[PDB]
């Protein structure tokens, strides 16, 4: 499959963001949500 | 830092499917070829026996 290897590696990159900025998002959701109900 | 390490055990232990079968299709080019080679040899040994 070759570079569709990679693309799907590729795709797999995006699985560590949504891996990392997912924490990061669920504690902004409580910045969010705290602030902007304060 | 359980996903630090994960990472890492990923880096030490799991192949490149493309790397590692490319390098298998390479070895497998030479191999392959000698196979039929090595039937062509025996099909030249028969060959003298008029």
């Amino acid at each position: 499959s070759g570079v569709l290897t990679q693309d799907t590696i590729d795709k797999l990159k995006e699985a560590e963001q949504k891996a990392r900025i997912d924490p990061y998002t669920k504690k902004i959701e409580e910045n969010t949500t705290k602030q902007k109900d304060l | 830092l359980s996903v630090n390490v994960q990472s890492i055990k990923s880096n030490v232990i799991d192949v490149d499917y493309g790397e590692a079968m490319m390098n298998l299709m390479q070895v497998q080019l030479a191999y392959q070829a000698s196979l039929k080679a090595s039937t062509t040899i025996s099909q030249l040994s028969l060959l003298n026996y008029m």
